[PDB]
């Protein structure tokens, strides 16, 4: 019933990441009653450490792990690093919307003062990538102090854990965007009419409600007649449920499995986009032969495959496997998309690779 | 005082507590500071040298007919896009190239003393992994990201016939540039492991003879550049787009980041749960 | 247009010449290997091998024994299914003189009961561990589903699931309390078309020599029966029994083949010889009662004459197989359990048992007291050659043959029966140049684009198998490779509406509870589409990759 | 979730409601003829009910569920069709149900151990004897016969699901009287 954040770790090796997670854990569940996860008493985390750049790149193609908010481990014995200002253009580049910054080791600090020039270079740091270095959080403490069982040290990471849970905000929930559903099946009932399966992604459908079904074809639109499961006939569409939805006025054969029925003016097809993509290695079940400009893939959104174009950014010739690049794709036929929607890449019914939608084109 | 630390460290780069006892054992001298910090850069990196560098970059430089390939390593994927590392890996490069250094050890040993500096100021493991050159009258290089570049030098043709040539073998993996060039031990190693998969499958002498006889014809031409299909056209063979085209190859060199390393794994939740074992 | 149509001509090409094919191909195959050919249409069936010698001659050997075995077309002799329903009579008196023996035991005639009753107390004790006292209703409805061929209300067209609920389905007088609260559960109409004791039993082909005895039963009885069936497999893994991955077996058997410590079991007509007194001793009455509720208790033949089942189920059954394999483990786990060995030596798919050598004289004792017959034919305990889940193996190397079922008419069937002697004659793609002159030979009877087209291994056999990269029809779309094959053809047919409304309705509800991994979040299940094949043959484009 | 309860709760309103009747809505009424569905593709008719005395408007109506029993294809026989199992087993728990409450010494034979004790079949059900409940002196019960009729007296029995644990040393320790 609690609402579920996902973050992770970023920063040098050797500055205590993981003894300050580690720590996280061990004093939040002395609290209050391959990843880690663990809870606050409010909203529960899970935690994932980046190995690499390129790492959580991939990672966060695949939507594996949508990251909502990252802390920052720095020493203060050391301060900030060279490879620090890749770590924060990272940060950009995957588009973390909040970082906190823990400052780690100060117990082994000389002066307050030093502390306060660590902590204006983060912040500059942050400033400099446009993050507000200002207005970021930074909680100063010792991570391998706070797991020894000192108490002094563990409300350090309790404020870690306070500014976790205050400075990032709850994850839009599902009911509180606009209605879509994406449509599986259509059906023409005796005495009863056309009727669409599926499972509603988002938002709420009630009963007179004017739905538009937007996809291949041009967009129309048809009032639901009801709402209904296998068990009971219901009064509404709340999200995250498997149903299927009564139309009013549409024939069976004027809807197609890969069109979605939404909110009026909320949802709008489209052909070319932008897009980061990841392609499979071959270990991974991808193809062994790398792709050119010409390249002409399915690309399947929510529901069935769309054949479309693409074309390289300026730069690059060649993509192998088991690599990511961004990409301009622009479909044979409209899909009804929201930027930051994923997709799948698939050939002939084998999934090659996957894409997350970037910025949306005419 | 702490303005002065800040001098020391905004001069150099090394760590604040670094710069805070250099300054307390140097009395307030700074070019001392220094001094100090420089002769224990050396320790400061035989300490972190147990580390095993898995990321890195391939850096790759034409001189006319001359050429250079290399791979530089370090055990991040963030150090790997750093400046001070892409320009000390252009600087061991470019003097590799208009030095004409076919020796690893050599160049290796020279740029120690500027290596543990960016150890020191980087804080990980660095460095040369290794270097070679190709020559030929036609050369063209291909690098596909920082993890893998190819040097290609052959006869004839063009810029952009090498460019893709060079593309080609950066993606099929050639051993060989044709299969005649392939060598004897190669070819008994996989003839003797076929005939094995053979003789296990239980078939008698003649019989996993002629058949793996069969399959070395085949062999050779996959593990050879000229028998590879062309990634451009896969219709063709390269051969035949040489042919077609009236050139050949003298000679082509592959470096791929992580080769031979194995890379050792990690686990996160493990090491975490280690640490809340205690 | 002239190139797809040039293949969808030759496909629909009779190809036909004088004498038996399948035959003349065998033939030519035993004399390229130097082999006594078949000289009668009775030599194919009545030839045995024998366990010994070189492997090579071995695989040739029991390839022999094999390949012309289940061939359907033979003139041989008036046999027929009857020989089956001999099998079947026979099996079920036995049956009744095993549940007879199960309930009341005759004390001296042999069977050790000292042995017996011990390994069936411990097997009960092991059963009730893993299942538990009563099934959950929660986990057989969330396993229930409509699937399959004919129904005794159905027949194979309808046996979709989306005509399973349009058309009104029988049910057993004891399962009908189920399907009253099914129909309590929902606003939809839940019709019955009649309450019936009686399944529909009759005969697929299995054997040239004999069929296999098949049961079809009632609609929802076979809806909620794959519910129980369900969660038995479910709660087989804690055993470590995969039932959707027959691999270990073979891997097993394989073991068996060179170490000979493990030994193989089969069983033919176990599916028939399950007591239900056996049941009743070896499964907590909580579980037996909706076994016995939810089974078909009497049946009904082709001769109209009727049986009463003396066996809980046979094949065509939601959880036979489940349920035979959970027993058979169950006893198996027991016997190795009193001869102090590892528990988790033993593994069983269906009837296709293995476990340790040293415990097939116990087993072969328990299992002759519980009504299991012993084939010695079949299991192999001893010799060098062992065989689990359709994988044969002689000492270390994989002698598994192929089969010639039919009688070959189109080139699609030869195109079959070349790429099985393909992949039986080949390693990793490399010839075996004494079958290879016989493939050459009579891929002669192809027409010219079905000779020279070819796919890769594992695409299917709408073409023939070998490099893919010389072949003519291969077009490159995009960076994509596309390769033409055979495939069979299909006019649509007419669906029910609101039978696959009801189908994908109940399909939802109860899927709330089933890098890599998450990408495939993404894909969905398919649509309901109905369609009749013609005995015409078709071409299409799709995708393929070498490696 | 709730799909579960209500099936569940529904079926064992099924096994409550008693008889070989079962539930069922008059779809239509005619003169000599009661149309009323009950959930198969044939509905069921019926002549009688009364003639006048509750008998009119109010006593019969459409959507009102009525009890339809069909005993025809019903099998009260389909079980007892099964002479095995019938006959021998009930009469046998019953003797078993004279054997607890206040125990008496039953017939049964021992065959082979168990693990913490040795397993007697007694008539047709098969019971659980202790190890320890052998006999006075606990002697090597190795050697021991198996096979044997001996008569022990039951302890416990679990009346539903099968288990019963019956004491060899019953008749024997308590003999003197």
């Amino acid at each position: 019933t609690k609402p579920h954040v996902n973050v992770g770790t970023i920063g040098h090796v050797d500055h205590g990441k993981t003894t300050l997670t580690a720590a996280i854990t061990t004093v939040l569940a002395k609290t209050y009653g391959s990843h880690v996860e663990y809870d606050t008493p409010t909203r529960h985390y899970a935690h994932v450490d980046c190995p690499g750049h390129a790492d959580y790149v991939k990672n966060m193609i695949t939507g594996a792990a949508q990251m909502d908010g990252a802390i920052l481990v720095v020493a203060a014995t050391d301060g900030p690093m060279p490879q620090t200002r890749e770590h924060i253009l990272l940060g950009r580049q995957v588009g973390v919307p909040y970082i906190i910054v823990f400052l780690n080791k100060c117990d082994m600090v000389d002066d307050e003062e030093l502390l306060e020039l660590v902590e204006m270079e983060v912040r500059e740091l942050l400033s400099q990538y446009d993050f507000p270095g200002d207005d970021t959080p930074i909680v100063r403490g010792s991570a391998l102090k706070a797991l020894e069982g000192d108490a002094e040290w563990e409300a350090k990471i309790l404020e870690l854990a306070g500014f976790l849970d205050s400075y990032i905000p709850e994850p839009e929930r599902a009911i509180d965007k606009p209605f879509l559903l994406p449509i599986e099946d259509v059906f023409s009932i005796s005495g009863r009419g056309t009727v669409v399966t599926g499972r509603v992604e988002r938002g709420i459908i009630k009963v007179g409600e004017e739905v538009e079904i937007v996809g291949i074809k041009e967009t129309q639109k048809s009032t639901c007649t009801g709402v209904e499961m296998f068990r009971k006939l219901l009064d509404e569409g709340r999200a995250g449920e498997n149903v299927g939805v009564l139309l009013r006025g549409i024939k069976r054969e004027e809807i197609e499995r890969g069109q979605v029925l939404a909110k009026p003016g909320t949802i709008k097809p489209h052909t070319k986009f932008e897009s980061e993509v990841y392609i499979l290695s071959k270990d991974e079940g991808g193809r062994h032969t790398p792709f050119f400009k010409g390249y002409r893939p399915q690309f399947y959104f929510r529901t069935t495959d769309v054949t479309g174009t693409i074309e390289l950014p300026e730069g690059v010739e060649m993509v192998m496997p088991g690599d990511n690049i961004k990409m301009v794709v622009t479909l044979i036929h409209p899909i009804a998309m929201d930027d930051g929607l994923r997709f799948a890449i698939r050939e002939g019914g084998r999934t090659v690779g996957a894409g997350v939608v970037a910025k949306v084109l005419g | 005082t702490a303005s002065l630390v800040k001098e020391l460290r905004e001069r150099t780069g090394a760590g604040m507590m670094d710069c805070k006892k250099a300054l307390t054992e140097a009395n307030g001298d700074i070019e001392l500071a220094i001094e100090n910090m420089r002769k224990s850069g050396a320790i400061k990196a035989a300490k972190k040298a147990g580390n095993v560098a898995a990321d890195g970059v391939i850096k790759t430089k034409i001189d006319g007919n001359y050429g250079i390939i290399l791979e530089v390593n370090c055990q991040t994927d963030f150090v790997a896009k750093d400046a001070g590392f892409q320009a000390f890996a252009d600087k061991v490069l470019d003097a590799a190239v208009a030095g004409k250094i076919t020796d690893v050890e050599v160049l290796k040993a020279q740029f120690e003393e500027e290596r543990v500096a960016l150890v020191a100021k980087i804080g990980e493991n660095i460095n040369i992994r290794r270097v070679a050159a190709l020559e030929g009258d036609v050369l063209g290089s291909y690098q596909h990201g920082a993890r893998i570049g190819v040097l290609v030098a052959a006869k004839g043709a063009d810029e952009e016939l090498v460019k893709h040539i060079a593309m080609h073998v950066a993606a099929s993996k050639p051993e060989f540039i044709k299969p005649e060039d392939v060598s004897a031990e190669v070819v008994e190693k996989e003839y003797q492991v076929q005939l094995d998969i053979a003789m296990q499958s239980g078939k008698p002498k003649e019989i996993a003879e002629k058949m793996v006889e069969g399959r070395m014809k085949k062999f050779t031409g996959e593990v050879s550049l000229t028998g590879q299909p062309f990634v451009m056209e896969p219709s063709k063979t390269v051969g035949q787009l040489l042919k077609e085209h009236n050139a050949e190859v003298t000679g082509f060199i592959r470096f791929e980041v992580g080769e031979g390393i194995e890379k050792v794994e990690t686990d996160f939740a493990a090491e975490v749960a280690a640490m809340s074992k205690q | 247009n002239s190139l797809s149509a040039q293949l969808r001509r030759a496909a629909n090409t009779r190809i036909e010449v004088e004498g038996n094919l399948a035959l003349s191909i065998a033939n030519d195959l035993l004399l390229a290997y130097g082999q006594s050919p078949f000289n009668s249409e009775a030599e194919c069936i009545s030839f045995s091998p024998r366990f010994d010698g070189t492997p090579d001659d071995f695989r040739i050997n029991y390839l022999k024994a094999e390949i012309m075995s289940k061939y359907d077309d033979f003139s041989l002799g008036i046999d027929t299914e009857a020989v089956a329903w001999e099998k079947f009579l026979a099996a079920e008196a036995e049956c009744a003189l095993t549940n007879a023996r199960l309930y009341r035991p005759d004390y001296s005639e042999d069977f050790n009961f000292s042995l017996g009753e011990s390994c069936i107390h411990m097997a009960r004790r092991k059963i009730a561990k893993l299942i538990g006292d009563v099934p959950s209703v929660e986990g057989m409805l969330r396993h229930c589903r409509f699937s399959g061929g004919a129904t005794t209300t159905n027949n194979r067209s309808y046996g979709h699931p989306s005509f399973k609920f349009a058309l009104p389905q029988a049910c057993t007088p004891r399962a009908l309390k189920y399907v009253l609260a099914l129909r309590a559960s929902t606003h939809f109409d839940i019709r019955i078309s009649d309450i019936s004791p009686f399944n529909k039993a009759v005969t697929v082909p299995k054997n040239s020599k004999t069929d296999r005895c098949i049961a079809i039963e009632p609609g929802w009885n076979m809806f909620f029966q794959l519910g129980i069936g369900g969660i038995l497999r479910d709660r087989l893994r804690c055993w470590g029994i995969d039932l959707n991955d027959q691999t270990i077996n073979q891997r097993r058997a394989h073991e068996g083949s060179v170490t000979n410590n493990l030994a193989t079991v089969d069983l033919s007509a176990a599916s028939d010889s399950i007591s239900l007194a056996l049941c009743e001793l070896l499964l907590p009455p909580g579980w037996f009662e909706v076994l016995m509720d939810l089974r078909s208790p009497k049946g009904r033949l082709p001769d109209g004459s009727v049986v009463t089942y003396e066996k809980i189920s046979s094949m065509g059954n939601g959880y036979t197989f489940e349920l035979e394999s959970l027993i058979f483990a169950s006893l198996a786990r027991s016997v190795c359990e009193i001869l102090d060995l590892d528990s988790s030596e033993v593994t069983v798919y269906g009837d296709d048992i293995i476990l340790p050598s040293c415990a097939v004289p116990a087993l072969r004792e328990v299992f002759k007291y519980v009504g299991f017959t012993t084939n010695t034919k079949k299991t192999f305990s001893e010799g060098p050659f062992r065989e689990s889940c359709g994988k044969h193996y002689y000492s270390g190397v994989d002698v598994t043959p192929f089969y010639i079922r039919h009688r070959i008419v189109s080139p699609a069937d030869l195109i079959l029966v070349l790429n099985n002697l393909y992949r039986w004659a080949t390693i990793d793609g490399v010839w075996d140049p004494r079958a290879h002159s016989v493939y050459l030979k009579y891929r002669k009877l192809l027409p010219k684009q079905l000779q020279r087209n070819t796919i890769p291994d594992g695409y299917g056999d709408g073409a023939l198998v070998g490099s893919v990269l010389i072949n003519p029809f291969a077009k490159n779309r995009g960076w994509i490779r596309y390769v033409p094959v055979i495939t069979d053809h299909t006019r649509d047919r007419e669906r029910a509406e609101l039978g696959s409304y009801l189908y994908d309705l109940f399909s939802r509800c109860l899927s709330e509870s089933n890098l890599f991994a998450i990408d495939q979040l993404i894909c969905r299940s398919n649509p309901t589409k109905i369609s009749r094949s013609t005995g015409k043959f078709d071409i299409q484009y799709i995708a393929c990759s070498s490696r | 979730e709730s799909f579960a309860q209500l099936f569940e709760e529904s079926l064992k309103e099924i096994e409550t409601r008693p008889g070989s009747i079962v539930r069922g809505v008059v779809v239509a009424i005619d003169k000599d003829v009661v149309l009323v569905d009950a959930g198969l593709k044939s509905e069921s008719a019926i002549p009688a009910e009364q003639f006048k005395n509750a008998q009119g408007e109010l006593e019969i109506q459409v959507g009102d569920e009525v009890d339809v029993a069909l005993d025809a294809v019903e099998d009260g026989f389909g079980e007892t069709l099964l002479s095995r199992e019938k006959a021998k087993r009930h009469e046998a728990w019953i003797t078993l149900e004279k054997a607890y409450e206040d125990a008496e010494t039953v017939t049964g034979v021992i065959n082979g151990k168990v693990k913490g004790g040795f397993t007697v079949e007694l008539n047709g059900i098969r019971a659980f004897l202790p190890g320890s409940l052998v006999d006075v002196r606990p002697v090597r019960d190795t050697l021991h016969l198996e096979g044997k009729e001996l008569e022990f007296k039951v302890i416990k029995l679990d009346q539903k699901r099968n288990n019963v644990v019956v004491s060899r040393r019953a008749v024997i320790e308590s003999e003197n009287s």
